RNA sequence: CCAACUCAGAACUGGUACGGACAAGGGGAAUCCGACUGUUUAAUUAAAACAAAGCAUUGCGAUGGUCCCAACGGAUGUUU
RNA sequence: GUAGUAGCAAAUAUUCAAAUGAGAACUUUGAAGGCCGAAGAGGGGAAAGGUUCCAUGUGAACGGCACUUGCACAUGGGUUAGUCGAUCCUAAGGGUCGGGGGAACCCCGACAGAUAGCGCGUCGCGCGUACUCCGAAAGGGAAUCGGGUUAAAAUUCCUGAACCGGGACGUGGCGGUUGACGGCAACGUUAGGAAGUCCGGAGACGUCGGCGGGAGCCUCGGGAAGAGUUAUCUUUUCUGUUUAACAGCCUGCCCACCCUGGAAUCGGCUCAGCCGGAGGUAGGGUCCAGCGGCUGGAAGAGCACCGCACGUGGUGUCCGGUGCGCUCCCGGCGGCCCUUGAAAAUCCGGAGGACCGAAUGCCGUCCACGCCCGGUCGUACUCAUAACCGCAUCAGGUCUCCAAGGUGAACAGCCUCUGGUCGAUGGAACAAUGUAGGCAAGGGAAGUCGGCAAAAUGGAUCCGUAACUUCGGGAAAAGGAUUGGCUCUGAGGGCUGG
């Protein structure tokens, strides 16, 4: 059954710290505890070891990523920015 | 009066950095002939956590240029690095995230981290998680480069200074609220003895300029001049302004 | 029921002060200190155990105290790398070396272009 | 024989006296054991074994008898 | 302590120059031949009582034989 | 053939006694203060005081900010 | 003077007989009645003490009454280690060379520098990054186990049986296709080249939760041995019924790994997960743990019981079951972190192959066996309501290990067994006042600054549960019902047999 209407994973904090802080932390609480797709082996077996460190259970590849997500928004932008610059120089 | 808290930190003692479990200094290779002229290939062996440091660190193994032995290194991990990846350091290394290149070979607009201030100092700039520097322009006549630092300041550095392509991994750490005193306790337990902080207005006059009074109040302007002697320099030091930063001030 | 005491002057339950209860031919219980658990050899990266070698304290591997067959594996990098790791390295060494030959020959054909 | 087991002789909660987790573990081990033997004896094919295995995990069969009758 | 399984092997170790003594232990279901050597006490078990007597008189002269 | 102890119900029965000793929340409607957990005047004050997460301001890009030192040097700094 | 006065009162408790003695409520023995009740008033150890340990004796003093007594006094005795520790290693840190400061005492501390030396040949070559220092009787760490023995010591003494680190050579074995053999493989076998250099691993690591395995304990039944109860009942109640290091062989947990094979009508699988064309299920293997099994050790020992003498002999020590049980150890998985939870000594393995024998006798050998060696210091005892500190034999303070049965959710409380103990100066009375513990008609906070104090509520099962709310709570809200004993009924399992 549906155990909580909306609290979800932040139900472990009970009635403490205020609703806004619980709402704010829910995004990162869900993301840092979720499985992520491994580009190397193709499995959803990537979990966070420590802040910024993400290791694949199956293939053993360890990747440096975001604090609470495997890929940050700026990480994607940097890769495209670097790729564009490399093509011009390597032309 | 007595020696205030701010003054007691300089003596060391109970305010020294907690470094028992730290993995060692994270820095580039020592500048040598291989990096100055060509490139040297390294392999990432593991990405590790360094207590007290948000950014992850990468262990890289290099072939020694002239000795029969392996050369171990500890780099600040860039976002996107992974174990088994080949990392190339030198003047002719390609522009890819993770490689270490001199600023002379990095085009304008690139994102870099762990930028050297002096050629061969092995990196002092943009080392914290999620931070980076942006190459602004090059000056072939002076042999210098313009970069934008994380604080938003523009600095001139010689073009020979090395920098790793990409941004520091682990970004977004400070967005998550701590929610608890205990979380702050664990954070600073592995950094230094600076937490918790007692407000000066809660102290007695003997130990802080803000102490005393039948009401908790500063009683004098909290902005103190630059040249105030130690023990008197508390509060907003050499404040150009105060109050909520509205308008162009908060730019 | 019979209650026991430490047989040494170590009065604190540290990891090195572990014990087991033994019943002697005299009909009484007594402690005997037991050595701590040992990991045994492991792979440099994956961390999996190296097969064919018992798990012992470092001093128990001493040549004078352990037969040679129990501390060796009859294969290249035996006791240091697993069989799978050795296989991966051999194929990598051969294939990478072959690719270098292709690169060398490829540039000779372009070098003569003139 | 069931003496001295009334409500007036109970001080701990039902969970304290016998945890619900213990009862659940016994039932799953009993039911999973029964399904394996029927599959081994070829009374049920793996297609039907899979259907029963997950239903047991779903709290459908409360004991060994009801599971047998449904099969 | 080590156990000798073959009577032939027991005789070979009984002729060692470091064999100090041999002791005969007669249980209710077998006879044990124990020879004290420099490093180990070797024991041989002989279930057949009659077969044990033959070995008893085959020991080398000069070796201290005792009955337990 | 061998099993351990959880649950449920019924009859009968005692001077309605039965969590029989032991064990073991009083409850409710509100106001003031502090969000909470934590800490505090060892030997008269445990609190509304301190701390706290959150919020905001200030200085500083190392030829630097803050601080220690008689001098030399040093702490923050295995830091950015 | 006060004054033979204040005072001796917490920790439940003593009684009878006899012995000894000038003298006994206080010593000793026996019997009875109680207490600590395994987070002990039991059995040890670390600090700290230092002879308080043991025997004998004792005029006085001291042990806040007394003493024949003793943690007092006097005389003498007592601490045995290659294996337990220190010793070794490094941690936070400490002490330093050179250098830099400083009138100097001193300050910084490998940071201003021709390091220490090491390795291999036989004095030469090679290597060589400024500490061969101190810092743990709880971190790391070469090796010892039963049985016996004293008035007082023991993993130290005795006996037996092992192991570790060194030194030296001999015999046999092994290899020469100069440096073994077997398996498709995971790997196996007891041996089975090698220098400088290089590489990895072990040592080596947080916390919480669930499962699984091992050991010890608890518990149930049967066999035999002794004891207790016996007017009645009781094939009954109680005590026990043992097996060390070490050596060999077997077993092969939970994982990991290998071979065959090629999977949707998807399958396998945990309490929970989760796994599979990056090769599942299935079939057959390898390896790893053990505080698992058998044998040796080893019944010759120990224990119990029955005899004979006043040392010596005999009998037995057996066969099963049970588990959300308890203590400890291990395995594997999962949760948690803006926290990711030592180092070094030491040991093992590996890459490389300079150099080296024999034409078969030399060389090599981490194999088996035999021979020799084992420093120094600590070790008694208390570890506390009397051996430490608090001026004391002070109701205070002081780290930690072992932990039975019943009731029960429970190392709660209450009672009991092992072990310990009745040590708190005693006797006679039963006024006031007091301290501690209670109860009380009718009223029910009228008492008082104030419900202070006390009373009432309390466990479990079923039902039921509002305002408000940050939607998580509030909540055990509130409110109501049930509860013993006895005799039954139903439901929930395991292992074998096609
Ligand atoms: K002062
Ligand atoms: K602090
Ligand atoms: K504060
Ligand atoms: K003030
Ligand atoms: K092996
Ligand atoms: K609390
Ligand atoms: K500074
Ligand atoms: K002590
Ligand atoms: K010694
Ligand atoms: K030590
Ligand atoms: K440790
Ligand atoms: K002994
Ligand atoms: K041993
Ligand atoms: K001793
Ligand atoms: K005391
Ligand atoms: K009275
Ligand atoms: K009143
Ligand atoms: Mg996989
Ligand atoms: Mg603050
Ligand atoms: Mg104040
Ligand atoms: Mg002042
Ligand atoms: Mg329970
Ligand atoms: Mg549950
Ligand atoms: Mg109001
Ligand atoms: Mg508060
Ligand atoms: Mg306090
Ligand atoms: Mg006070
Ligand atoms: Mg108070
Ligand atoms: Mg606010
Ligand atoms: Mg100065
Ligand atoms: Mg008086
Ligand atoms: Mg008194
Ligand atoms: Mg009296
Ligand atoms: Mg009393
Ligand atoms: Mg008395
Ligand atoms: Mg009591
Ligand atoms: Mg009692
Ligand atoms: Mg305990
Ligand atoms: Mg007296
Ligand atoms: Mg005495
Ligand atoms: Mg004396
Ligand atoms: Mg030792
Ligand atoms: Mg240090
Ligand atoms: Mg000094
Ligand atoms: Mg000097
Ligand atoms: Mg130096
Ligand atoms: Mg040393
Ligand atoms: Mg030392
Ligand atoms: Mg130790
Ligand atoms: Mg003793
Ligand atoms: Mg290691
Ligand atoms: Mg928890
Ligand atoms: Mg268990
Ligand atoms: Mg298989
Ligand atoms: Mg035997
Ligand atoms: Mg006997
Ligand atoms: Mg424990
Ligand atoms: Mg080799
Ligand atoms: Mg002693
Ligand atoms: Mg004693
Ligand atoms: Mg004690
Ligand atoms: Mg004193
Ligand atoms: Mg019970
Ligand atoms: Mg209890
Ligand atoms: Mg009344
Ligand atoms: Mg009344
Ligand atoms: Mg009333
Ligand atoms: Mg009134
Ligand atoms: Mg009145
Ligand atoms: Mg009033
Ligand atoms: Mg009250
Ligand atoms: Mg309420
Ligand atoms: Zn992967």
């Amino acid at each position: 059954t549906k155990r909580t209407k909306k609290a979800g994973i932040v139900g472990k904090y009970g009635t403490r710290y205020g609703a806004s802080l619980r709402k704010q932390i829910k995004k990162m609480e869900v993301s840092q505890h979720s499985k992520y797709f491994c580009e190397f082996c193709g499995k959803y077996a990537v979990k966070r070891k420590a802040v910024g460190i993400w290791g694949c259970k199956d293939c053993g590849k360890v990747k440096a990523g975001g604090a609470y997500t495997l890929n940050t928004a700026s990480a994607v932008t940097v890769r495209s920015t670097i790729r564009r610059l490399r093509e011009q120089t390597e032309s | 009066g007595r020696v205030i808290r701010a003054q007691r930190k300089g003596a060391g003692s109970v305010f020294k950095s907690h470094t028992h479990h730290r993995k060692g200094p994270a820095r580039f290779r020592t500048l040598d002939f291989g990096e100055r002229n060509g490139y040297l290939k390294g392999v990432i062996t593991e990405v590790i956590h360094d207590p007290g440091r948000g950014a992850p660190l990468a262990r890289v193994t290099f072939r020694h240029p002239f000795r029969y032995k392996h050369q171990k290194e500890l780099f600040v991990a860039a976002e996107g690095m992974y174990t088994g990846q080949f990392v190339y350091c030198g003047k002719k290394a390609t522009l890819m995230v993770g490689n270490v290149l001199p600023l002379r070979s990095i085009p304008e607009g690139a994102v870099v981290c762990n930028v050297e201030h002096k050629v061969g100092d092995r990196g002092v700039f943009a080392r914290c998680s999620g931070d980076y520097a942006i190459v602004i322009s090059h000056n072939p006549d002076n042999g210098t480069t313009r970069v934008k630092l994380p604080s938003g300041a523009k600095k001139i550095v010689p073009s020979g200074c090395r920098a790793m392509i990409g941004q520091v991994a682990g970004g977004g750490r400070t967005e998550k609220p701590m929610l608890k005193a205990g979380n702050a306790y664990h954070k600073y337990r592995v950094k230094r003895n600076c937490w918790p902080k007692v407000r000066g207005v809660a102290m007695n006059p003997v130990e802080h300029p803000h102490g005393g009074g039948n009401h908790q109040h500063i009683g004098h302007a909290s902005t103190v001049r630059r040249d105030a002697p130690p023990g008197q320099k508390v509060g907003l030091i050499a404040a150009r302004r105060t109050g909520r930063l509205r308008g162009q001030a908060r730019a | 029921v019979q209650r026991l005491t430490y047989r040494k002057r170590h009065s604190y339950a540290t990891k090195s002060n572990q014990h087991r209860v033994v019943k002697t031919p005299g009909g009484k219980l007594i402690y005997q200190t037991t050595k701590k658990r040992a990991n045994g050899p492991k792979c440099p990266v994956t961390g999996k155990r190296i097969q064919g070698i018992p798990h012992l304290r470092p001093a128990e591997y001493k040549r004078s105290r352990l037969s040679r067959n129990r501390r060796t594996v009859n294969r290249a990098y035996g006791g240091v790398l697993s069989g799978s790791a050795v296989r991966e390295r051999i194929i990598r060494a051969f294939l990478v070396e072959e690719q270098k030959i292709v690169k060398k020959v490829l540039k000779i054909q372009k070098a003569k272009e003139k | 024989k069931g003496r001295h087991s009334g409500y007036g002789k109970r001080k701990g909660t039902r969970e304290a006296r016998l945890p619900t987790k213990v009862l659940w573990m016994r039932r799953l081990r009993v039911l999973r054991r029964l399904l394996r033997k029927y599959r081994e004896s070829k009374k049920i094919d793996k297609h039907m074994y899979h259907d029963m295995y997950m239903k047991v995990k779903g709290n459908v069969f409360k004991n060994k008898r009801v599971l047998m009758e449904n099969i | 302590p080590k156990q000798i399984h073959e009577i032939k092997d027991f005789l070979l170790t009984a002729r060692r120059k470091d064999a100090r003594t041999v002791k005969i232990k007669k249980n209710k279901d077998m006879v044990k031949f124990k020879v004290r050597c420099s490093k180990y006490l070797y024991t041989l078990c002989v279930s057949d009582f009659e077969k044990a007597d033959k070995l008893k008189q085959s020991l080398p002269p000069g070796l201290s034989v005792q009955d337990l």
